[PDB]
RNA sequence: CAGAUCUUGGUGGAAGUAGCAAAUAUUCAAAUGAGAACUUUGAAGACUGAAGUGGGGAAAGGUUCCAUGUGAACAGCAGUUGGACAUGGGUUAGUCGAUCCUAAGAGAUAGGGAAGCUCCGUAUGAAAGUUGCACGAUUUUUCGUGCCUCCUAUCGAAAGGGAAUCCGGUUAAUAUUCCGGAACCAGAAGGUGGAAUCAACACGGCAACGUAAAUGAAGUUGGAGACGUCGGCGGGAGCCCUGGGAAGAGUUCUCUUUUCUUUUUAACAAACCAUUGAACUACCCUGAAAUCGGUUUAUCCGGAGCUAGGGUAUGGUGUUUGGAAGAGUUCAGCGCCUCAUGCUGAAUCCGGUGCGCUCUCGACGGCCCUUGAAAAUCCAACGGAAGAAUGGCCUUGUUUUCACAUCUGGUCGUACUCAUAACCGCAGCAGGUCUCCAAGGUGAACAGCCUCUAGUUGAUAGAACAAUGUAGAUAAGGGAAGUCGGCAAAAUGGAUCCGUAACUUCGGGAUAAGGAUUGGCUCUAAGGGUUGGACAACCAACUUAGAACUGGUACGGACAAGGGGAAUCUGACUGUCUAAUUAAAACAUAGCAUUGCGAUGGCCAGAAAGUGGUGUUGACGCAAUGUGAUU
């Protein structure tokens, strides 16, 4: 046969057009300042990140060991404006916007861009209207357990830092595309992944769908987990199909 | 190319080390222009006046190589 | 024939090939009349012949297209006029 | 086209040069043939290939 | 003149991309297109940017608020600053 | 009416190509060739053009004098007056009100 | 060797045969020449008709460019001619490009794999130093220590960024490169003059801010470079149009104070600059506003300070000048071998116009689940390192970001074509190949048609109209009876005024369907600008509507330019594909639904890797599928 175009995705043409795309959006390098006390900074803007639905905020902090400022590129979290003092450490005010260690947070408060271990600059919940929620605490080994968007329930260390809030966007995916012109500029400035052409439409060269007298399968579309690459098509592992008529 | 409005200056100027020459022209409307070529520029003085032209002319250096267009 | 189309002639119907609009913007008479109502009414208002409240009543009604030209203008300017200055009548005697 | 490297032009100068007659006296040389050959290059015939 | 029943700003769509999906972007085009009052200066001079950002004109508060796609806030950013206050009050004594 | 060429071998109509037609002391049309125009410095905290600073591209302001690139006034050819102005008082009331706070943290 | 659709070479019948028919078109006289339908000159008739058969470029070609000769081969006819042949000549730059910078990317080095050719990797797990500071230093200065801080290989654009040149003339062929004149930029020393500082770094304005200068080390910060698309509005430059004067030319049975050509002002420099045209555009001062006012074509602004008055800045393709009339252009004379082709007379003037065309600028508005490069380089600010002139006068440093002045600016390309003959397609092939400027009339118009400038008259020719053809037209009566099928053709067609159904997602259908008018001439009425004492004689303007009269009952008079309707199947629509037999109901699309994955992960890649993509990503995400608007 062929090299399905799944398999083909591996770079080259299908990399990420990040021309435009401003920096990346880590918090911050957890140091001193965060580790004891806190860090004050000032928004200086708030823009447009191409290919990304959040907006961007661009931090200007005071570096505390020589003379000079370090501009950041926080997510902008909902209610986040130009010229707002934000704080970043272990001593910071429960204030939107400001970034503090999960441990040192009560239950049940919403925050977003909150770090998986603590250093790694932001993991969970960075996407435009959503948050992740602090369930519980564990005070020996310390450990915090928190609700991520997708409804999962993960354990962190009580060191990781996350911005009290939610990601600014509000809801955009309430909006219909309503034409391929505006699905095409969405993913132009994403990667080339757009338009799609169905498996069945192909031949059997190309697909492991193609063929046929009529448009087909004519197989299982849901295919075992340990798959190997050019036949790992269609549902992966499917645990179960059909409408989900119920579920939590 | 530079104007100059005051008979002054323009002395001066052809008083200097790169006023190598000057240039006599007598227009239509009976005006006379002054010209003055220097090391970067050319510096002219207009006068409506033929007695004030001719003045000039009587004040101008001796040394200055004067010459009629 | 230059001369002749001053003076009124190849015009009619059979001569025309552009829609209206095509031939003469109806964007551009309204923005002719609403530059030439305004100049009228600052030219009053700088003259005294009306006040300030008139003229900002005025200037909404031009907006509004209510007056056709400067003849309906001057027309509802004397109307006003008139009838104020019968009420300032009234109210003195 | 009017924008060409020193080595292009270099080039060019040598085709042209080689791209000339050869004279009566060189073929009259006793033993030589010369006379004729098929290496003349004309602009429009044969293109260089830069 | 009322000029259109339903359809709205919508109109320009024409008569494709179906009903209910012309409705549905009906509401959230006016949204998006709505004015919003400043919280730190009061005039109704915020307007939408880049699906986020909120700008207000004038010569004061020129900031840059960064907010939902279609409108300044949401019900889920509103409850979210609600129970932050609420446990940074119970918590601070 | 006559019509006119480019003067360089630059045969597109990008942004250094400009061109303006001009006539000479020959009843000759033809182009000539410009630069771009030039831009007012902008302000650093508000971004708007400062003002008594002409419009020039970056290099050409290496041959203006000191005083044309410059307002006389701290900060001046950096930043508006009014933002000098809002930075001044600013910059006295939080130290006016730090040596309250220190004062009163007694 | 008689064969192998044998190999190579040569040569036949077909045969003086098919044919040398797209792109409207040529004719007369003279010259040269042995020879003229193709050469040259003059005349006439035409075409390209500014989205050109015109003038230039990018790529590509490489001497095809120019002059002088030849006509053996080629120019499918010819040749006295050629992009052919032969001999010579021709490309002149500090300002035009490359060179400099960086983008997508390429790629050494450290390091790690690989038997290896080599692969990954670009501050990467590297002891990756160029730079900041007076410690010696006669005495008025870049030479050996010390302590130092997030620097860093390069290549990569003749359309991205960028320091700087214009006019006139000149050659057979080069010029923004040469000549004459007039400028600009960068670098280097410091040659003068000016300015401040008597005892160190200026003044004025309330302010916006201004000046001829107005000392400023490291470090830090800021700005310029530097940015999408569409729409209307206002201005400027060039072009177009129009009224006079001057000069020349055309017509002149008749008429036309007539028709045509010229009437030009560059870079650069200075002063003003809302005046003449275009922002109360931004900011500042006085002042405090409801009976709210100001204001754009477009509804924005204002106790976070409106209107009004007065100022500050932004400043050229605006005005007045210099350049600069000495140039260029037009006309009229003298020499009369005329030699340097010279000399001598005049004009080159005064006005106006705009929903006009091209470019540009200014203030705006709409749109995005699209927000529309980087770097070199330049400038500004915060800050305070360093300084030494002395005897109120004869005496220094700084500024060289003030004015004048000096020197230097190297290397490479520069001819010509850019195409129905200079490129590619076997060729001098009706094919293909990126882009700049774009006159008048008709006309909505960069539509079609004619014309001006410019170019060309080049597509083997002559004679005659047989059949059958190719292309273009018409046809009495019938009107699809033809044919698988109204294939083809015909019919409709512009504009203005009436009128317009079923159905529908209420947006459409719709120009539905169906009707009337259209010329020329003479008038009438209404709709706008400055301007002399209720007004007003002009100048400068275009529209709309109506009426009479008239003729071929004709008039979008050529050109230009929808046939329409009633249903069924199917695809929702816009869009895409089988280059060279299938454009579709096929693909895609928005919408709908499902699956995996919370990073020690999902999916993909790699021989391996201290390896790569998604990922500058985090479930409103990525990856994998099916169905295909709405209801
Ligand atoms: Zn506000």
């Amino acid at each position: 046969g062929r090299v399905i175009r799944a398999q083909r995705k591996s770079g080259g043409i299908f990399q990420a057009h990040t021309r435009l795309r401003k920096g990346a959006a880590q918090l911050r390098t957890l140091d001193f300042a965060e580790r004891h006390g806190y860090i004050r900074g000032v928004v200086q803007k708030i823009i447009h990140d191409p290919g990304r639905g959040a907006p961007l905020a661009k931090v200007a902090f005071r570096n505390p060991y020589h003379y000079r400022t370090d501009v950041e590129t926080f997510v902008a979290t909902e209610g986040m404006y130009t010229g707002q003092f934000v704080y970043c450490g272990k001593n910071a005010a429960l204030t939107v916007g400001n970034v503090l260690p999960v441990g040192e947070m009560p239950e049940g408060t919403i925050i977003s861009n909150v770090e998986e271990k603590a250093g790694d600059r932001g993991a969970l919940g960075r996407s435009s209207g959503n948050y992740v929620i602090i369930v519980g605490h564990d005070v020996d080994t310390g450990k915090t357990r928190v609700k991520l968007p997708s409804g999962a329930k993960k354990v962190v260390p009580s060191s990781a830092r996350g911005v009290v809030g939610i990601v600014a966007g509000g809801g955009r995916i309430d909006k219909p595309l309503l034409k391929a012109g505006r699905a095409f500029h969405k993913y132009r400035v994403k990667r080339n992944c757009w338009p799609r052409t169905r498996g069945v439409a192909m031949n059997p060269v190309d697909h492991p769908h193609g063929g046929g007298n009529h448009q087909h399968v004519g197989h299982s579309t849901t295919v075992p987990r340990q798959s190997a690459p050019g036949q790992k098509v269609g549902l992966i592992a499917a645990r179960r199909t059909g409408l989900l008529r119920g579920a939590a | 190319p530079r104007q100059i409005s005051d008979i002054k200056q323009f002395l001066e100027i052809a008083r200097r080390k790169d006023a190598t020459s000057a240039r006599i022209k007598k227009n239509t409307n009976k005006d006379v222009k002054f010209k003055l070529r220097c090391s970067k520029y050319l510096y002219t003085l207009v006068v409506a006046d033929a007695k004030k032209a001719e003045k000039l002319r009587q004040s101008l250096p001796p040394d200055l190589t004067v010459t009629e267009v | 024939t230059h001369a002749a189309k001053r003076l009124g002639r190849h015009t009619g119907y059979g001569k025309r090939k552009g829609t209206a609009e095509a031939r003469m913007p109806s964007t551009v008479v309204w923005m002719r009349r609403q530059r030439v109502l305004r100049r009228l009414l600052r030219k009053y208002r700088e003259s005294g012949k009306i006040d300030k409240h008139l003229y900002h009543t005025l200037y909404l009604e031009a907006k509004g297209n209510t007056f056709k030209h400067k003849r309906a203008l001057i027309e509802h300017i004397q109307r006003a006029k008139a009838e104020a200055n019968r009420t300032k009548l009234i109210q003195e005697q | 086209p009017s924008h060409k490297s020193f080595r292009t032009k270099q080039k060019l100068a040598k085709a042209a040069r080689q791209n000339r007659p050869i004279p009566q006296w060189i073929r009259l040389r006793t033993g030589n043939t010369v006379h004729y050959n098929m290496k003349r290059r004309h602009w429009r015939r044969t293109k260089l290939n830069i | 003149t009322k000029r259109t029943k339903k359809v709205g700003v919508t109109g320009k769509y024409g008569v494709r991309y179906g009903a209910s999906l012309r409705r549905d972007v009906r509401k959230i085009e006016v949204q998006q297109h709505s004015r919003y009052q400043c919280p730190f200066c009061g005039r109704n001079t915020v307007k939408r940017t880049a699906a986020g950002i909120w700008c207000c004109n004038g010569k004061g508060c020129k900031k840059v608020l960064a907010g939902g796609a279609w409108t300044v806030t949401t019900a889920a950013a509103t409850s979210a600053r609600s129970t932050i206050r609420r446990l940074r009050e119970m918590v601070e004594v | 009416a006559q019509r006119v060429t480019y003067r360089r071998r630059l045969a597109y109509n990008t942004r250094s190509n400009k061109t303006r037609i001009i006539k000479t002391p020959g009843n000759n049309i033809r182009y000539l060739h410009i630069k771009k125009l030039g831009t007012i410095p902008r302000c650093g905290d508000t971004g708007v053009p400062l003002q008594g600073i002409p419009a020039l591209r970056p290099r050409e302001f290496a041959r203006l004098s000191h005083n044309q690139k410059k307002v006389q006034r701290a900060y001046g050819g950096c930043l508006s007056a009014n933002a000098v102005k809002d930075r001044i008082v600013r910059a006295f009331l939080i130290e006016e009100q730090k040596i309250v706070k220190q004062k009163l943290k007694q």
